[PDB]
RNA sequence: GUGCAGAUCUUGGUGGUAGUAGCAAAUAUUCAAAUGAGAACUUUGAAGACUGAAGUGGGGAAAGGUUCCACGUCAACAGCAGUUGGACGUGGGUUAGUCGAUCCUAAGAGAUGGGGAAGCUCCGUUUCAAAGGCCUGAUUUUAUGCAGGCCACCAUCGAAAGGGAAUCCGGUUAAGAUUCCGGAACCUGGAUAUGGAUUCUUCACGGUAACGUAACUGAAUGUGGAGACGUCGGCGCGAGCCCUGGGAGGAGUUAUCUUUUCUUCUUAACAGCUUAUCACCCCGGAAUUGGUUUAUCCGGAGAUGGGGUCUUAUGGCUGGAAGAGGCCAGCACCUUUGCUGGCUCCGGUGCGCUUGUGACGGCCCGUGAAAAUCCACAGGAAGGAAUAGUUUUCAUGCCAGGUCGUACUGAUAACCGCAGCAGGUCUCCAAGGUGAACAGCCUCUAGUUGAUAGAAUAAUGUAGAUAAGGGAAGUCGGCAAAAUAGAUCCGUAACUUCGGGAUAAGGAUUGGCUCUAAGGGUCGGGUACGAUCAACUUAGAACUGGUACGGACAAGGGGAAUCUG
């Protein structure tokens, strides 16, 4: 029951928090997820040819 | 929640005491001891793991057939191909220049 | 320790030397999706190894069963 | 201990044997003097020093 | 009183060298037929870190002239030698960094390391990281050679005495601060048990000439004579001068 | 060896003290039955609690030595008791080719030719020494002399946590089990015969190559490899655990409510096929530089791309193997105890937890053992076929595997502390919630419920709390105590070696409930989007309450200076 309300975004207020924002969800974890998703899009846009390898390479390093 | 015990007198976490957990047909959890992992044999020239060769702990190499211990080229279970490639070319060219070296100083003696 | 799919190779084993006993196991199993069928495993006890041939076809089974050497000791189920 | 030398296991055995009460028929012998076993030993009172 | 600290070291109990990881003694090849008449060729098969040493060893393999087999030597590596390089050792041998030649066979100004004291001893002088000796002259009659060692001293030895061209590798090690107790700790951990050092002046009299007093202090001149006896020698032994050295060093 | 009142005299015995100090740490007990002369204390049933997987759980190492188990049993012992016991009496109990020792080497120890020393002995360990033994040939008096060629390695002891040939699952005892029983394997040594392979081109073919294989002769000598190795970091993957959907069973609750809460649904070594990051090969020849990791490293010394090769950690399917084990129903009956059935199925998820492992990266004046042992290659000594030879590194088959330890405790009672002492004493396995968490607090499994008891609640205490107004006036001294504290946001001085000082200081906010928004995966697209499934994070907004909300637990007082390292 409780686990459900947490899925509903409950008991999450500032008074319910003891560990730091980092300890709860590390920044690096967040970043690694993101940079991999970006990395993963570029690759399929190139493979499909939606983007050309030159534009890809630029976006790669900008990502 | 089901916990487990070593199967031998040795209480400590030494590398010979490595353990694994396993579900049995009895339906229960039990430890089973685990031999140390074997490592790949290495080229003597360079030191890469030489391909084609099976990897076992040293005395198990006696329990296996010779095809697992070699590859079909010369220096098979010993050197790494590309290394053998080199000592062919090197041998040849040196044995050649060795002729070039003699006849040149054969003339040098004769004209001087 | 070993399994056999060659019905010819099998018979050869049964007539070899060291092989005295043997056993035939019968299993109810299901086919594909819907229905059942009758599986039979022929287990031959060799000196260092137990060979077992699985005949999925009920017909080949009955045929194979009689093919067994008459001097061989066989355990039913 | 708990994995022993045979030597120790042997002494341990002789020790076990010596641990019994005085056989009572001795008490009946002519000129008997021994009343009780005076060398009796117990594992929680005296340790046997190997 | 007690036997002081510098007396207890000679009995070699806890003071022996910590030797377990060492590659084995560094030496020149035995001085044999090949080396004193011709030259002989080798390959450096490796250059490697020795424990408790400043400078890397070089494993150098040669052929055994009298038997079919390989024979491997341990050299102190001169700066610039490299794996796969060919090493030449003998009376007649070209003058190149890494080779080993008799001191007689090299011109003045030549720079060599691991040089023998007597010929054959497989090297004595100038083995520490950064060090070398310079050949400052020859006396062909009685075939001696005059060299200058790292200390500044100038010694004269047999021209047959072998040395190896170049300087020893890993130099400049001592320019970097140790920065903390631990770095020193791990340093002497692989040498011997000399660290840390209690000052005698922090001890009681039983322990040391310097021991005792209601203030820390030596109490008599800390310059001790050679004539002094064991248990007496601590502080500055046989000092011909003492005090901050002013002005240029560097013997004339 | 002759006379005691003394010597803090010697040994032994005995008093007053005194039925006195006391038997108060470790939360905690209770009802009934049974047994028995006897029950606060034994056994059983019930109830109340506890340890809370960093255990009061399940095992071991040292050490102990029978304490293990059964039966009998209370004189002493367990600072109350006793019918109970680690006590007393009497018996029973420890099963191995595979688990250890055994073998190897580590620091080290220590014989020997010797050299010291009056000598007990000291030094040396390959050291100034004539230091030893293998492979087969020579024998057809015959049994093992000599003929070669090697090897000059020169004792030995030293690890029940280092190195190391080989075993698993189920069942079983009062007490033993990787040791017994059942089944199924594997290693080593010794013997060997049949099958297959090989050969008239004698000592195998195939692939451009990486390399493939059921095999595919190989002495001396030599060389390579394995054994064989630091630490920390993030990232990838495996296993077990954790969470969870459908179904098939059994159990609990049901005044009311819950298609509900709890639980069973398992698969060993070993074998076959198959499975890999890395590495490598072939084709190709690159600026408009490309590829690419979370982490910037790679390419004309050949990148990107396309195609292949290899290790088999590891996983998958099958054999082992459902016949086992788990969970149910339906009959039988003083028994030994059966009998008959059914079902044991298909999925999901991840910055989860523990552990294993890979490819990388950080560090060093630290760069993180040895030997036994096993294999390989270079070499080509030699031995070998057509009327039949070579092969036991391919398959199958035969025999054997000794000696010693193996019980149990491992600690608030089996060890050491004079003891059933609040001390000490090496280590493996580790569930759910809350939460950053192996924290505290509550729980499941398992184990406990042991520590004299009854009645009262004076003084004085020990240990735990609170106090109006004042606020260090107390004291040598703020000693003791109190105050503070998590997290998000705001804000932060002198000075400084520029790294700090800093959580400086100083502030606001925090429940419940109900919504909104942002953040991802996967598949088909000719040479813009659609469809589906699975996750708590962060911010914003309403409503609501005796203004409460890190509601217990958990959790820094701060500032200005002097002396000093
Ligand atoms: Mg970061
Ligand atoms: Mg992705
Ligand atoms: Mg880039
Ligand atoms: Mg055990
Ligand atoms: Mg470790
Ligand atoms: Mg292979
Ligand atoms: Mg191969
Ligand atoms: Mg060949
Ligand atoms: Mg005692
Ligand atoms: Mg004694
Ligand atoms: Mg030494
Ligand atoms: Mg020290
Ligand atoms: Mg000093
Ligand atoms: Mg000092
Ligand atoms: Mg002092
Ligand atoms: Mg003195
Ligand atoms: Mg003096
Ligand atoms: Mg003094
Ligand atoms: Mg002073
Ligand atoms: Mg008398
Ligand atoms: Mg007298
Ligand atoms: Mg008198
Ligand atoms: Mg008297
Ligand atoms: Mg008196
Ligand atoms: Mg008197
Ligand atoms: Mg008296
Ligand atoms: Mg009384
Ligand atoms: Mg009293
Ligand atoms: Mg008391
Ligand atoms: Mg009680
Ligand atoms: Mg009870
Ligand atoms: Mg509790
Ligand atoms: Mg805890
Ligand atoms: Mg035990
Ligand atoms: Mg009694
Ligand atoms: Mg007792
Ligand atoms: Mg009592
Ligand atoms: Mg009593
Ligand atoms: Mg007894
Ligand atoms: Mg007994
Ligand atoms: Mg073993
Ligand atoms: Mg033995
Ligand atoms: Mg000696
Ligand atoms: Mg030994
Ligand atoms: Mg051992
Ligand atoms: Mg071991
Ligand atoms: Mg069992
Ligand atoms: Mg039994
Ligand atoms: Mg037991
Ligand atoms: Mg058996
Ligand atoms: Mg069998
Ligand atoms: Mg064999
Ligand atoms: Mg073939
Ligand atoms: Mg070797
Ligand atoms: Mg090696
Ligand atoms: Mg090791
Ligand atoms: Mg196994
Ligand atoms: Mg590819
Ligand atoms: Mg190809
Ligand atoms: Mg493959
Ligand atoms: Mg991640
Ligand atoms: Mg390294
Ligand atoms: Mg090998
Ligand atoms: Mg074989
Ligand atoms: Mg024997
Ligand atoms: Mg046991
Ligand atoms: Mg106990
Ligand atoms: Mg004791
Ligand atoms: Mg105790
Ligand atoms: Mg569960
Ligand atoms: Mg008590
Ligand atoms: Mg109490
Ligand atoms: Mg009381
Ligand atoms: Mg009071
Ligand atoms: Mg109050
Ligand atoms: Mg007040
Ligand atoms: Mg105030
Ligand atoms: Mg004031
Ligand atoms: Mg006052
Ligand atoms: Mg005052
Ligand atoms: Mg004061
Ligand atoms: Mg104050
Ligand atoms: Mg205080
Ligand atoms: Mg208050
Ligand atoms: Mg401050
Ligand atoms: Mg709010
Ligand atoms: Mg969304
Ligand atoms: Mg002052
Ligand atoms: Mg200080």
């Amino acid at each position: 029951a409780h686990a459900q309300s947490k899925r509903e975004g409950r008991h999450s207020g500032y008074g319910k928090r003891k560990g730091t924002r980092e300890a709860r969800l590390p920044s690096q974890v967040v970043w690694i997820r993101r940079l991999r998703v970006l990395r993963r899009l570029l690759a399929k846009y190139r493979d499909a040819g939606k983007i050309d390898k030159h534009l890809y390479h630029v976006l790669y390093k900008e990502s | 929640a089901q916990r487990v015990t070593f199967r031998r007198r040795n209480p400590y976490n030494t590398r010979s005491n490595k353990i694994k957990v396993v579900k049995t047909p009895g339906g229960i959890l039990r430890a089973q001891h685990v031999k140390k992992l074997a490592t790949r044999p290495k080229c003597g020239d360079c030191g890469s793991a030489l391909q084609g060769i099976s990897t076992l702990r040293p005395r198990q190499y006696a329990t296996v057939s010779k095809t697992h211990k070699t590859v079909s080229r010369a220096y098979g279970g010993s050197r790494c191909a590309n290394c053998v490639k080199e000592r062919i070319i090197r041998a040849f060219l040196i044995e050649e220049q060795k002729i070039v070296k003699k006849v040149v100083k054969e003339q040098t003696e004769a004209a001087k | 320790a070993r399994e056999i799919t060659d019905i010819k190779q099998f018979l050869e084993l049964t007539r070899r030397a060291d092989v005295k006993t043997a056993t035939v196991k019968i299993n109810k199993k299901l086919n594909k999706a819907g229905k059942p069928f009758r599986q039979t495993k022929f287990k031959v006890r060799g000196s260092s190894s137990l060979y077992t041939l699985v005949i999925n076809d009920a017909g080949k089974a009955k045929k194979l069963i009689q093919s067994l050497p008459p001097t061989l000791k066989v355990n039913r189920l | 201990a708990a994995q022993k030398s045979f030597r120790i296991k042997q002494k341990m055995a002789k020790a076990k044997k010596q641990n019994r009460p005085l056989p009572q028929w001795i008490r009946l012998r002519t000129n008997n003097t021994i009343r009780y076993n005076a060398k009796r030993r117990n594992w929680r009172r005296t340790k046997m020093n190997i | 009183g007690r036997v002081i600290r510098n007396q207890r070291k000679g009995a070699g109990s806890i003071f022996t060298s910590h030797t377990r990881l060492r590659q084995g003694a560094a030496k020149l090849r035995t001085l044999d037929y090949a080396e004193r008449h011709g030259y002989i060729r080798g390959i450096v098969k490796q250059i490697v870190h020795d424990s408790g040493r400043g400078a890397p060893l070089a494993k150098v393999v040669f052929r055994d002239p009298y038997k079919y087999r390989l024979r491997e030597e341990i050299f102190i590596a001169n700066e610039g030698v490299h794996t796969g390089q060919f090493i030449y050792a003998g009376k007649k041998a070209s003058l190149n960094v890494g080779n080993v030649l008799p001191l007689g066979s090299v011109p003045e100004g030549t720079i060599v390391s691991n040089v023998e004291e007597k010929p054959g001893d497989r090297g004595a002088l100038a083995r520490a990281s950064g060090n070398y000796v310079i050949i400052i002259g020859h006396n062909p009659d009685e075939n001696k050679t005059r060299v200058r060692l790292p200390s500044g001293a100038k010694k004269v030895i047999s021209s047959d005495a072998r040395g190896v061209i170049g300087v020893i590798a890993g130099g400049g090690r001592v320019d970097k601060p140790l920065l903390k107790a631990g770095r020193a700790f791990h340093k002497y951990r692989l040498k011997r048990n000399s660290w840390p050092k209690t000052r005698g002046v922090a001890m009681n009299p039983v322990d040391h000439p310097h021991g005792g007093g209601n203030h820390q202090h030596i109490g008599k001149a800390s310059t001790i004579s050679r004539g002094a006896v064991s248990g007496q020698k601590a502080g500055l032994i046989a000092a011909r001068r003492t005090g901050l050295l002013r002005g240029s060093q560097k013997t004339q």
